[PDB]
């Protein structure tokens, strides 16, 4: 779609057999997920923005489902106060910013 | 770097 | 134009007088700048990222240029990591998300 931005760009993703709500974010290096349980391996990472940083769990060659789109990568799973689509995924769905 | 509310 | 996210989506910008690069963040509600003088008064807000919140000067109705587009709006100055500018100005110079 092409999605405006007078909203939050809201959507819904399938991660680990679980539907959840995530922000589209092109401010974003990296996918950062609220605390769940994904399968294999992972190490430990520290990802910073406004605030400061925060301590996750990165998991690579990860399947998501971004609005009906698949796309796998990296993900991060930690204590982050919003699902974060970032440009790692939103390179593999084709997503463009346009004006 | 990730990223405002 | 259409910029992908294969790098950070990094403009320039033209406020004050000065040129900045900013990056383009659609995670972002609000235009976050580092410190700098700005004219007029301010008003106290409270921002919120990955990392918790931090408190900005907000000034209402500052002229700023993005990537040679005009916008007038509120531009909050305080310590971020970098320059973005968020859904309040990329909605002024008509930006969109597609894919
Ligand atoms: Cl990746
Ligand atoms: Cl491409
Ligand atoms: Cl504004
Ligand atoms: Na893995």
């Amino acid at each position: 779609p092409q999605i405006t931005l007078w909203k939050r760009p809201l959507v819904t993703i399938k991660i680990g057999g679980q539907l959840k709500e995530a922000l589209l974010d092109t401010g974003a290096d990296d996918t950062v997920i609220e605390e769940m349980s994904l399968p294999g391996r992972w190490k430990p990472k520290m990802i910073g923005g406004i605030g400061g940083f925060i301590k996750v769990r990165q998991y690579d060659q990860i399947i998501i489902e971004i609005a009906g789109h698949k796309a796998i990568g990296t993900v991060l799973v930690g204590p982050t106060p919003v699902n974060i689509i970032g440009r790692n995924l939103l390179t593999q769905i084709g997503a463009t910013l346009n004006f | 770097n990730l990223x405002q509310i």
